[PDB]
């Protein structure tokens, strides 16, 4: 579990003896993992990070969505009422 | 009747229109469509929608 | 199947009707292949005026 | 084989329910006679998977939902035995032919080419696990090069057939280090068409373009959804990647594009659109759009991801290319020439301004639109710095990284 791209984090630092008890030590100062505590919070599994197709899982490159607006429906009525009000004018 | 005279009657007439546009408007800047429509000899619409391709 | 019973300067004729249906589906690039193969075939000489004419 | 790709495609349409109601229709009626006749019973199985309490279902075999608009997917218990006999009875009778080339000697050629033909059974049903084991054989033995390619791409197939990108992404990978060790051009060109479509089905349209343009010049047809089909999807990566004079060369440098001419619906659709764009007419323009929508993303397996997110991108560029070659417009005529009214064309303008990919403003008052784009030294001036920003972020992480340990 890392932030954005795991990869490029992976890399920076690798596993060494004299840093691993420090890592835990920074998140035990932190106090807790809240990766884990937040399920509990909440008490069920959400439906807020389906919000969106990518946000359960992002297998895809980001769309920029977060809106997710079917556009098609607003444009067909966008043509015909125009059309409409030039017939009747 | 023959599709090849439209074709290049097509051609001829965008090439013809493309070498005059360009000959009247060079010694010019904000120049106003209205003598351009004028001098090549076509509407003021029709010289606006050749511009926008060019 | 007449290039295994090849002995036809009717495929020359054949040639150029298929340049034309190529023409008018609006590809130029086997009109041409096409055309060059009937150029080809009437260079050796059997042929009519009218087929030199097509 | 060859019939997986034609029954996928059928059965996205009782996917959706979004689609046309006759067309769902035809639809399942073709798949359930390839049910009977090729053993197409495991992946009806894998519809309900896909769904369960989501439209499109009906299953009476599974989970059933008649409130779905489709009721055309509906499972027999004819259906269930009809599965269970055939799969068992042809599994059986298949393998001792097999046993048999074992028993008997030459195991380089005979068995490892055995071992294929079990693979393209399970292949057709739409078993993807037991193909892939048996295809397993063919590979562990020594053969040709170009014969693992052909296995490799049988078992991509089966990534679109579930409609599962994971699947392909793993395999393609596989016939890229294959590819050149082979150098072969018989399927240097499936590749290419395969690995299209993944780029298809994924947000990266432009490498999609480079390896569909490919596929057009010469198209590999086994294993590989049809070559109309091909044409519509070198025409969507074509009015996303490309400008105007881009896309008028790339169209004429198909001649087989223009001579295929409009043979199904979906490729009338884009095609109506991609002259448009280039001629640059924006009267027509605007409706076509909305039939893109109807006939090409949502039936499409792989453009249906990109239903939303192709519309929203289309509207940009059409605006881009009037807006830079104009200084300033009015807006009631800019509202005209696509065949919208005035208040109904800033709103989708108004999104793609501020993400500032469009580089604009609206007066509301003079009601001219103005543009603001530099395009001299300004503009490359401020592209630069981002990339030269990125450079100091890498140093500054790698620097503090080598010189700690």
């Amino acid at each position: 579990m890392s932030t954005d791209v795991a990869a490029a984090q992976a890399q920076s630092k690798i596993d060494l003896t004299k840093k691993k008890n420090e890592e835990i030590n920074k998140k035990s100062l932190e106090e807790d993992d809240e990766f884990e505590d937040f399920p509990i919070d909440t008490w069920a599994n959400g439906e807020t990070i389906k919000s969106n197709a990518v946000t359960q899982t992002n297998i895809w490159e980001e769309n920029w969505d977060d809106v997710e607006v079917d556009d098609d429906f607003t444009n067909e009525l966008k043509a015909e009422l125009d059309r409409y009000k030039r017939e009747n004018q | 009747g023959d599709e090849l005279t439209r074709s290049h009657f097509n051609a001829l007439y965008d090439t013809l229109l493309e070498s005059n546009l360009c000959k009247i408007i060079e010694p010019f800047e904000c120049v106003e469509i209205s003598h351009i429509s004028k001098i090549i000899g076509l509407d003021t619409q029709q010289v606006e929608g050749k511009l926008s391709q060019m | 199947e007449f290039k295994k019973l090849d002995d036809k300067p009717s495929l020359v004729d054949v040639h150029l009707l298929e340049s034309k249906v190529y023409h008018k589906l609006r590809n130029l690039a086997k009109s041409k292949a096409s055309l060059t193969a009937a150029r080809t075939a009437a260079n050796s000489i059997y042929c009519p005026t009218q087929t030199v004419a097509e | 084989r060859v019939p997986n790709y034609e029954v996928s495609e059928k059965a996205f349409l009782l996917t959706q329910s979004k689609v046309s109601i006759e067309q769902r229709k035809e639809a399942a009626e073709f798949v359930l006679a390839k049910i009977k006749e090729e053993e197409m019973a495991p992946y009806y199985k894998y519809l309900c998977e896909e769904y369960l309490v989501n439209n499109g279902q009906s299953d009476l075999e599974h989970d059933e939902k008649s409130d779905s608009l489709n009721e055309w997917i509906k499972f027999d218990q004819e259906l269930y035995n009809e599965l269970c006999k055939k799969n068992e009875s042809k599994i059986k009778e298949l393998n001792e032919k097999i046993q048999k080339l074992e028993e008997d000697d030459e195991g380089e050629l005979e068995q490892a080419q055995a071992w294929i033909n079990l693979g393209e059974y399970y292949a057709q049903i739409g078993d993807k696990d037991n193909a892939e084991k048996t295809l397993g054989k063919s590979l562990s033995k020594a053969i040709s090069t170009g014969a693992k390619i052909d296995v490799m791409l049988t078992i991509a197939r089966l990534g679109f057939f579930y409609n599962d990108q994971l699947y392909v992404k793993e395999k393609l990978e596989a016939v890229n280090s294959m590819i050149e060790k082979g150098g072969d051009w018989e399927r240097r060109n499936r590749y290419k068409t395969y690995y299209g479509i993944h780029c298809l089905a994924v947000r990266n349209f432009k490498e999609a373009a480079k390896l569909l343009v490919d596929s057009l010049a010469t198209f590999t047809s086994i294993e590989l959804t049809s070559y109309e089909s091909i044409a519509t999807y070198a025409s969507v990566t074509g009015l996303f990647t490309l400008e105007r004079t881009d896309l008028k060369s790339k169209v004429i440098d198909s001649p087989e594009l223009l001579s295929l001419i409009s043979t199904t619906a979906a490729l009338q659709s884009i095609s109506s659109l991609t002259i448009s764009l280039y001629a640059s007419d924006y009267a027509s323009y605007f409706p076509y759009l909305l039939e893109t929508y109807a006939n090409v993303l949502i039936p499409c397996k792989y453009l249906n991801r990109h239903a939303d997110f192709f519309v929203r991108e289309m509207r940009r560029k059409v605006y881009a290319q009037l807006l830079e070659s104009y200084k300033t417009l009015s807006l009631k005529s800019m509202a005209s020439a696509f065949g919208v009214s005035v208040a109904f064309l800033d709103n989708d303008l108004g999104k793609f301004i501020p993400n500032k990919q469009l580089n604009c403003v609206i007066d509301r008052v003079n009601g001219i639109v103005e543009t603001n784009r530099p395009d001299n030294k300004n503009a490359q001036y401020h592209l630069l710095v981002k990339q030269g920003d990125g450079l100091l972020t890498k140093l500054q992480k790698y620097g503090a990284a080598v010189r700690l340990t």
